[PDB]
């Protein structure tokens, strides 16, 4: 939120008005979130061994 | 009669605010303006908050 604030400075600097700035963000992130839902994959079709090993990929990763 | 001051008697109390002159009206005319000036910025969907 605050790199997003960040470049925001810059922009209002030359003269954008803040709502044309906030739907460029809304457009963005939709965008953004309809490829990155594209792209990724499904791991349902994996058994229940495989569905653990999952687990353990994410819960290395959080601890 | 009963000391020596004779004090001036007022009409309304102490600390009363002014009356009639030239400006009045307007300081409630400018009052208002400065409660509008705030909410005028706020006006559309291109305003602000």
């Amino acid at each position: 939120a605050s790199a997003l604030l960040d470049q925001a400075l810059e922009l209002i600097q030359k003269g954008i008005h803040p709502i044309k700035i906030a739907n460029g963000f809304d457009e963005a992130a939709k965008l953004a979130i309809s490829k990155l839902e594209e792209t990724c994959d499904d791991i349902s079709a994996s058994n229940d061994e495989l569905f653990r090993d999952f687990l353990l990929r994410a819960a290395k990763t959080s601890l | 009669n009963f000391g020596s001051q004779t004090p001036t008697i007022v009409v309304l109390k102490e600390g009363t605010d002014a009356s009639q002159g030239k400006g009045q009206i307007i300081s409630n005319i400018n009052a208002c303006v400065a409660v509008q000036e705030a909410l005028k910025p706020t006006l559309g969907p291109l305003g602000s908050d």
